[PDB]
C-alpha cells in the first residue's frame, strides 16, 4: 500500500467542442495536482487484488508488461445480490456485461475464473475480434452513466509511476443506472508477472485548460494549488509580472456537522385527519390545529394517495429536512370539478363565497377521490356550499348564516318573490361522472424559519460543537459558521436574532434553551510578492492580520517573521537599507538579490550642513544640463454600434432592443 | 491603480529633498526663535511641537490596520464597524510611508531653510536678500533687525494658540476621512436589500427551495449586488481623481512657496510673499 | 465579455432561438440584452473619467509651450531643475518631449 | 426614457395594475424599478463629471 | 452539442460557398458567409467556438469537410451634410474600401 | 419597415420619414429629429442582408 | 422517491396513455409491482431491483 505522487496526470476533455489558441476555464470533476495515489504490485510474490472504494470517482493507470491487468468489477456489494458490471479484455476483444453475478473472491484469467453464474441481466456489449507501456483512465458515475476516458504513454520506469502530463479522451458511455460503491480489478496469473496499477480520487476543481494551435490541450493550471496557482487563474495568464498582487481572503473549509431539533417523540396524527369518519360542508369549513409532532408521511406510502398534491412557499424535495411553526389544518368536501378553484388567485362559486386563499399563501393543498364512502346509489344530500351572496370573502373567513336572500338588500319572506335560499345541495351519485363524484380535501398552513417550532421531520440531532468550523442546522436553518456562547438575551417568543446586514447571528438551542452566536469562518487579507515567473517560482506571502511573534497561515514553509505590515513568510529579513524595489508597505520593501529579502526602505542621503554667522560660500564654477520630460497629449478614438455588439445579425433580437428602448443614442453622443 | 496613485501623490509632495539634512542644535538664528517647528531633542517625539496639535485636531478611524480573528470574536458584543467590514471582504491597506518618515522630510525641508548644493548663509543676510525682491531696501531690515524678530516671534505664536482651540481650518482634512468611511459602511448595509427576490438571506433560501428554485432567486441577489459594487469603485475614481488635482497644486506651492521667492499675486499668501515653511498633517499638509 | 450567461439559458443567441419559440426565447434574450447594455455603459463611464486625467496633461502640456519654450522662466523647477535658459519641443506619439 | 419597457409587457404602471392582481403585478413593477433605477444613477454619474 | 443521428423530417440542399445565406447545420441555425476550413475536428467534434462563445466553426452532416462561418455585416461608415436648410445632398466615407 | 411619423397640433399625421431609404433618412432617425445640423456623423456599419 | 427519479436539470420530453383495455381483467390483474420500503431515496435515472 505504498504512497506515490501524481504529479500532473489526470487531465480530459471537458466536452466535445472544439477549441484552438485559447485559454478556457471550468468547474468539474479533476485529480488535483501531487495528490496521493496509492500502489498496488502484483508478482508471484504477492497478488494483490482487494476491493477499494469509489468515492465520486478515480484515476486508475497501470505501468506493467505482459497484459497482467485485464479489467475491472463495479458494485455495491459485490455478490449476487445486487447488479454488477464487468469489462474485460479476454484477449479476442472486449465485453461488457452488467449482471446479478455470483463474484469470485478470487477473480483472475489463466495462461476463466471471474464468475459462477448470470440472472436478471440488462446490458451487453461486445467488439469486434523496466515496464514499457502505461495505459490510464478516468471512471465517473454521473446521472445514471459511466463515463470512460483512456490515454496510453510509453515509458521505461521501472516500478514507479512517471511523471509528466498526458491529456485522455472518451471512449464509453454506458447507460448502466445502477449503484456503484465499490470496485475491483481483474489480474491474470501465469505466479504471477511483474506489473502494478495505482488508484487516485476526483474531486470538484476548478481548472485553466491551454489548447494549443492544433486544438490539443498541452497544459493546465490548478486554481486550488498554492497562492500562485490562484493569481494565474483570476488573471487567466500562464505569466505574472514582478511585483505585489492583492489575493482571496483567508479561507477556511468546515470540520464537522451539527444538527440540533427539539425533543419529539410522537408521530403526527395522520390517520385521525385523513382517515376521520366526517367530514363538514364546504361552506362550514372546520379547523384543527396541529400538536408538537414528526411529520413522516412516508407511512402514507402503505395506504393513502393523492390525485392532488401542491406546495406553494416551499419546495416539495425539501419538506424532510425542516421545521413547521403554526401549523394548522382545514377540511371540507367538493365535487370534481371545483377542485381546481382551490388555490390562490382563482374565481368561481368556491373562491368567491365559500372558501379563499390569500395570495401570499404558504402550504400545501392536498385531495383525493372519494366515492365509494360519500356517495350512495338512491343519491346523497348532506353536503352543500353556498352560491348568493352580498360581496365576496376574505381570505380564511367563513359565513354559516341561513337568511333568505333578495339581490338588493330589501330582506324578504322565504315565500316571495325575488326571495331565495342561499345553499344548494351537491347530490352525489354512485353512477355519475367523474367531474360531480366527491372530493375530500386538506389544506395545510404554516410559517417557517422565522419563530419557534413545535413539528418537524424525521432527522437526528448531533452534539454541540463550539469554538470551531462547522456545518449547523437549527430548526431547519442550515449553513457554516463558528459557534460560541453569547451574553445576549432573548424574549420566549423569540427564535433567531439577525444585525443590520439581516445576517442570522445568533440562535436558541432548542434542547437547552442556550443562546449562542454565530460567525463566518474566512477573515484575514492576503498578498503576493513574486520576482516573475520567468525568473522564479517561488513566492512569499503576506498576512496582514496575523501576529506570528494558532497560527492562520496556509503554510509555513520558513523565513516567517513580524513586520509592521504584517506576517511575511518567504523572504531573508536584511539590515541594509536599499531603493525599495518592491513596496511592502508601512516602510517595508522586498526584491530579489538569489532568494527574496526584505528590507527597510532609506530617505536619501545624510549630511550636516555648518551655520556660521560670519561666512558664506560662492560657487567659481559652472555646467550646462540638459534634461526630458514627457507627457500624454491625448488618446484614441473609438466608436461603437449598438445593435451589432447587441443581437449581432438577428432581426428578431434588433426588433426585441427596438421595443427595449435601446438608450444607444446617449451613449454615441459621450463617446462622440 | 487608484492605491498605487496614494503613493506616489505624497512621494511627489515630500520626497523633493534629495539630500537629508540634520535638524540644528541651536534653534535661534540672528534673533529669529525656530523652536516650535523643528524637533526637541529633549521630548521624544520625533515630529515638531505644532505638528503635535494638528495630529490632534483630526479623529482617525483606525490606529492600527491589523485586527485580529480573536479580538473580533472576543469583542462581539460591540457592534465594531471594522469588523463588519472585514466581515464582508472589504479591506483597507496601510501606506507605502510611516508618519514618522514624513515628520523626517519636513524636518529637513525646515533645517535646509534655516541654514542655506547646500550655499550656507546666515538667517539675516538672507532676510535681507528677500528684502530686495520685494521691493524694499536692504537697510531697512538691519536698522529695524530687532523689532522685525519680534514679530515673527508673536506672529508664530499667535498661530500656536489658535490650534491649541477648536479649529475648523482642518476642516477639510476631517472631510477625507468621513467620506471614505461613509462609502464604506454604505455597503454593508446595502446587503440587507431584496433586488425582487423573496428575501435578501443566502441562507434561508437555500433551506426552502431546491436547486432549480433557488437559481432563479440568487441570480437576483447576484445581479443586485454586482451594481453595488460598481456604483462603489465609480465613485472612488471621481473621487481620487480630485485629490490628485489637490496633491499636484500642493507639490507646486512645495517647489515655488518654500524652495524660493514667488512673485506671483496671492500664490503664497495675501501680501508680499517672503518665505514658506511646510508641516505634515494626517493626509495632507500646511503651509 | 460578450461570453457571460447573464442569468439566461445561454450566452449563444443562436442557440437559444433555435429550440425556443418566440415567447419563451424572449424571457432569455430580455435578460442577455439588459447585461450587454450595462457592459457598454461601463466602457463608456471609464473613458469619460480617463479623457479628463488627458485633458489636465495637455493643458499642462499647453502652459510649458507658451512658458518654457516660447519665452524664459522664472519659477522654480517648472522647466527643469537648475536655472532654466531655453527648450525645445519634439513630437512623440500620443505626446510630446520636452 | 420613462417611455421604455425594461423586459416588463407594458410601461405605464396604472395599465399594468388595472387588469393584473397583486401577485402578477408585482414582477412586472420590478422590472419597470430596476430599469428607472438605472437611468436615476446614469444622470447622477454624468453631473459628477 | 455533438454529433446526432436522429433528426426531423426536411429536405436537404447543396453548399453555398462565399456568399451571405441562411444555415441550418443539423438544427443550428443563423447568417454568415461560408468558406473552406483549415482546422481538423477529432472524430467526436461536430462543432467549434471562439472566445466570444460564437459559432464559428461546423462539420458537413453530408461530406464531413470542415467550414468557416463569419458574419455579413463590416465596415465603418459616416455621413458628411452641409446642412438639411441648405442642402438635401450627403457624403459618405467608407472607411475600409480600397 | 421603421417610420417616423410626425403628428401636428390637431392630431393628424402631416409628415414622416422611412428609415430604410438612404444614410442620410437612417441619420434623423437615430436622432429623432427632422433637421440635421452641418458635420460629421458616425452611422450604423455596412450591412449586407 | 424509491422507484424512477428524473433528474433537476432534465432535457426531454414525457408521454403518458391509457391502457385500461388491455392491461385490466375482470378477475384483477396483479403482475405489475412498485417498492414502498427502502433505506433511503434513489438517484436519478437509477433502479433497485
Ligand atoms: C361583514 O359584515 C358586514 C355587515 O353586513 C358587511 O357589510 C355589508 O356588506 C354588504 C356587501 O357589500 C353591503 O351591501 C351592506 O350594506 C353592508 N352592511 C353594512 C351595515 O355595512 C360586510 O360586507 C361583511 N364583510 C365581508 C368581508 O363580507
Ligand atoms: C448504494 O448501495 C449502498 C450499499 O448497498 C448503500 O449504502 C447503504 O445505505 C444504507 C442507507 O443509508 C445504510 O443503512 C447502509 O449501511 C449502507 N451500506 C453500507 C455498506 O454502508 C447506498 O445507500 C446505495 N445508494 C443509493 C443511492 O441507494
Ligand atoms: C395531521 C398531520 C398533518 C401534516 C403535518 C403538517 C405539516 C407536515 C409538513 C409538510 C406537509 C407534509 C405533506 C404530507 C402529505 C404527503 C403527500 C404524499 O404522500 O405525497
Ligand atoms: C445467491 O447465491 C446463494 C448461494 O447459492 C443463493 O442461496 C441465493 O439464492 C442467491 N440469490 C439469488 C437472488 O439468486
Ligand atoms: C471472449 O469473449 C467472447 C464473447 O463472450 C467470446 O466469443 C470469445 O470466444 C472469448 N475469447 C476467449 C479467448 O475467451
Ligand atoms: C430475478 O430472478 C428471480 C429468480 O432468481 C426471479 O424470480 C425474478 O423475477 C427476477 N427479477 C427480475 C427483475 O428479473
Ligand atoms: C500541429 O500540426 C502540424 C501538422 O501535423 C504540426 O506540424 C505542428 O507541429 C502541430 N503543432 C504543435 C504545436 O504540435
Ligand atoms: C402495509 O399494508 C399492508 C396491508 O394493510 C399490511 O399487511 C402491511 O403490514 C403494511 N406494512 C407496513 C410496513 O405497515
Ligand atoms: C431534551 O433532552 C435533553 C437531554 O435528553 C434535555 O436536557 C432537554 O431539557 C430536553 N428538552 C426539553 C424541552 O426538556
Ligand atoms: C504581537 O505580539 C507581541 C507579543 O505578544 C506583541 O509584543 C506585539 O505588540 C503584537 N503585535 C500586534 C500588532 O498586536
Ligand atoms: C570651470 O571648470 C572647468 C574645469 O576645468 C574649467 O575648464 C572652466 O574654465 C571653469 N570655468 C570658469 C568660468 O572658470
Ligand atoms: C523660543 O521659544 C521657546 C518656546 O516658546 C521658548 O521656550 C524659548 O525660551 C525661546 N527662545 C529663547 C532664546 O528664549
Ligand atoms: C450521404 O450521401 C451522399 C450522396 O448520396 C454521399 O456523398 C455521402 O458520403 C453520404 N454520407 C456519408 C456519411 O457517407
Ligand atoms: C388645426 O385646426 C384648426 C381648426 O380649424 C385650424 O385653424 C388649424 O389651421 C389647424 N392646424 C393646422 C396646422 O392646420
Amino acid at each position: 500500500y505504498t504512497q506515490h505522487t501524481s504529479s500532473m496526470r489526470g487531465v480530459y476533455y471537458p466536452d466535445e467542442i472544439f477549441r484552438s489558441d485559447t485559454l478556457y476555464l471550468t468547474q468539474d470533476l479533476f485529480l488535483p495536482f501531487y495528490s496521493n495515489v496509492t500502489g498496488f504490485h502484483t508478482i508471484n510474490h504477492t497478488f494483490d487484488n482487494p476491493v477499494i472504494p469509489f468515492k465520486d470517482g478515480i484515476y486508475f493507470a497501470a505501468t506493467e508488461k505482459s497484459n497482467v491487468v485485464r479489467g475491472w468489477v463495479f458494485g455495491s456489494t459485490m455478490n449476487n445480490k445486487s447488479q454488477s458490471v464487468i469489462i474485460i479484455n479476454n484477449s479476442t476483444n472486449v465485453v461488457i456485461r452488467a449482471c446479478n453475478f455470483e463474484l469470485c473472491d478470487n477473480p483472475f484469467f489463466a495462461v476463466t475464473m471471474i464468475f459462477d453464474n448470470a440472472f436478471n441481466c440488462t446490458f451487453e456489449y461486445i467488439s469486434d475480434a523496466n515496464f514499457k507501456h502505461l495505459r490510464e483512465f478516468v471512471f465517473k458515475n454521473k446521472d445514471g452513466f459511466l463515463y470512460v476516458y483512456k490515454g496510453y504513454q510509453p515509458i521505461d520506469v521501472v516500478r514507479d509511476l512517471p511523471s509528466g502530463f498526458n491529456t485522455l479522451k472518451p471512449i464509453f458511455k454506458l447507460p448502466l443506472g445502477i449503484n456503484i460503491t465499490n470496485f475491483r480489478a481483474i489480474l491474470t496469473a501465469f505466479g504471477t508477472s511483474a506489473a502494478a496499477y495505482f488508484v487516485g480520487y476526483l474531486k470538484p476543481t476548478t481548472f485553466m485548460l491551454k489548447y494549443d494551435e492544433n486544438g490539443t490541450i498541452t497544459d493546465a493550471v490548478d486554481c486550488s494549488q498554492n497562492p500562485l496557482a490562484e493569481l494565474k487563474c483570476s488573471v487567466k495568464s500562464f505569466e505574472i509580472d514582478k511585483g505585489i498582487y492583492q489575493t482571496s481572503n483567508f479561507r477556511v473549509v468546515p470540520s464537522g456537522d451539527v444538527v440540533r431539533f427539539p425533543n419529539i417523540t410522537n408521530l403526527c396524527p395522520f390517520g385521525e385527519v385523513f382517515n376521520a369518519t366526517k367530514f363538514p360542508s364546504v361552506y362550514a369549513w372546520e379547523r384543527k390545529k396541529i400538536s408538537n409532532c414528526v411529520a413522516d408521511y412516508s407511512v402514507l406510502y402503505n395506504s393513502t394517495f393523492f390525485s392532488t398534491f401542491k406546495c406553494y412557499g416551499v419546495s416539495a424535495t425539501k419538506l424532510n429536512d425542516l421545521c413547521f411553526s403554526n401549523v394548522y389544518a382545514d377540511s371540507f368536501v367538493v365535487k370534481g370539478d371545483d377542485v381546481r378553484q382551490i388555490a390562490p388567485g382563482q374565481t368561481g362559486v368556491i373562491a368567491d363565497y365559500n372558501y379563499k386563499l390569500p395570495d401570499d399563501f404558504m402550504g400545501c393543498v392536498l385531495a383525493w377521490n372519494t366515492r365509494n364512502i360519500d356517495a350512495t346509489s338512491t343519491g346523497n344530500y348532506n353536503y352543500k356550499y353556498r352560491y348568493l351572496r352580498h360581496g365576496k370573502l376574505r381570505p380564511f373567513e367563513r359565513d354559516i348564516s341561513n337568511v333568505p336572500f333578495s339581490p338588493d338588500g330589501k330582506p324578504c319572506t322565504p315565500p316571495a318573490l325575488n326571495c331565495y335560499w342561499p345553499l344548494n345541495d351537491y347530490g352525489f351519485y354512485t353512477t355519475t361522472g367523474i367531474g360531480y363524484q366527491p372530493y375530500r380535501v386538506v389544506v395545510l398552513s404554516f410559517e417557517l424559519l422565522n419563530a419557534p417550532a413545535t413539528v418537524c421531520g424525521p432527522k437526528l440531532s448531533t452534539d454541540l460543537i463550539k469554538n470551531q468550523c462547522v456545518n449547523f442546522n437549527f430548526n431547519g436553518l442550515t449553513g457554516t459558521g463558528v459557534l460560541t456562547p453569547s451574553s445576549k438575551r432573548f424574549q420566549p417568543f423569540q427564535q433567531f436574532g439577525r444585525d443590520v446586514s439581516d445576517f442570522t447571528d445568533s440562535v436558541r438551542d432548542p434542547k437547552t434553551s442556550e443562546i449562542l452566536d454565530i460567525s463566518p469562518c474566512s477573515f484575514g487579507g492576503v498578498s503576493v510578492i513574486t520576482p516573475g515567473t520567468n525568473a522564479s517560482s517561488e513566492v512569499a506571502v503576506l498576512y496582514q492580520d496575523v501576529n506570528c511573534t494558532a497560527w492562520r497561515i496556509y503554510s509555513t514553509g520558513n523565513n516567517v517573521f513580524q513586520t509592521q505590515a504584517g506576517c511575511l513568510i518567504g523572504a531573508e529579513h536584511v539590515d541594509t537599507s536599499y531603493e525599495c524595489d518592491i513596496p511592502i508597505g508601512a516602510g517595508i520593501c522586498a526584491s530579489y538579490h538569489k532568494s527574496i529579502v526584505a528590507y527597510t526602505m532609506s530617505l536619501g542621503a545624510d549630511s550636516s550642513i555648518a551655520y556660521s554667522n560670519n561666512t558664506i560660500a560662492i560657487p567659481t564654477n559652472f555646467s550646462i544640463s540638459i534634461t526630458t520630460e514627457v507627457m500624454p497629449v491625448s488618446m484614441a478614438k473609438t466608436s461603437v454600434d449598438c445593435n451589432m455588439y447587441i443581437c449581432g445579425d438577428s432581426t428578431e433580437c434588433a426588433n426585441l432592443l427596438l421595443q427595449y428602448g435601446s438608450f444607444c443614442t446617449q451613449l454615441n453622443r459621450a463617446l462622440s | 491603480g487608484i492605491a498605487a496613485e496614494q503613493d506616489r501623490n505624497t512621494r511627489e509632495v515630500f520626497a523633493q529633498v534629495k539630500q537629508m539634512y540634520k535638524t540644528p542644535t541651536l534653534k535661534y538664528f540672528g534673533g529669529f526663535n525656530f523652536s516650535q517647528i523643528l524637533p526637541d531633542p529633549l521630548k521624544p517625539t520625533k515630529r515638531s511641537f505644532i505638528e503635535d496639535l494638528l495630529f490632534n485636531k483630526v479623529t482617525l478611524a483606525d490606529a492600527g490596520f491589523m485586527k485580529q480573528y480573536g479580538e473580533c470574536l472576543g469583542d462581539i458584543n460591540a457592534r465594531d464597524l471594522i469588523c463588519a467590514q472585514k466581515f464582508n471582504g472589504l479591506t483597507v491597506l496601510p501606506p507605502l510611508l510611516t508618519d514618522d518618515m514624513i515628520a523626517a522630510y519636513t524636518a529637513a525641508l525646515v533645517s535646509g531653510t534655516a541654514t542655506a548644493a547646500a550655499l550656507q548663509i546666515p538667517f539675516a543676510m538672507q532676510m535681507a536678500y528677500r528684502f530686495n525682491g520685494i521691493g524694499v531696501t536692504q537697510n531697512v531690515l538691519y536698522e529695524n533687525q530687532k523689532q522685525i524678530a519680534n514679530q515673527f516671534n508673536k506672529a508664530i505664536s499667535q498661530i500656536q494658540e489658535s490650534l491649541t482651540t477648536t479649529s475648523t481650518a482642518l476642516g477639510k482634512l476631517q472631510d477625507v476621512v468621513n467620506q471614505n468611511a461613509q462609502a464604506l459602511n454604505t455597503l454593508v448595509k446595502q446587503l440587507s436589500s431584496n433586488f425582487g427576490a423573496i428575501s435578501s438571506v443566502l441562507n434561508d433560501i437555500l433551506s426552502r427551495l431546491d436547486k432549480v428554485e433557488a437559481e432563479v432567486q440568487i441570480d437576483r441577489l447576484i445581479t443586485g449586488r454586482l451594481q453595488s459594487l460598481q456604483t462603489y469603485v465609480t465613485q472612488q475614481l471621481i473621487r481620487a481623481a480630485e485629490i490628485r488635482a489637490s496633491a499636484n497644486l500642493a507639490a507646486t506651492k512645495m517647489s515655488e512657496c518654500v524652495l524660493g521667492q514667488s512673485k506671483r499675486v496671492d500664490f503664497c499668501g495675501k501680501g508680499y510673499h517672503l518665505m514658506s515653511f511646510p508641516q505634515a498633517a494626517p493626509h495632507g499638509v500646511v503651509f
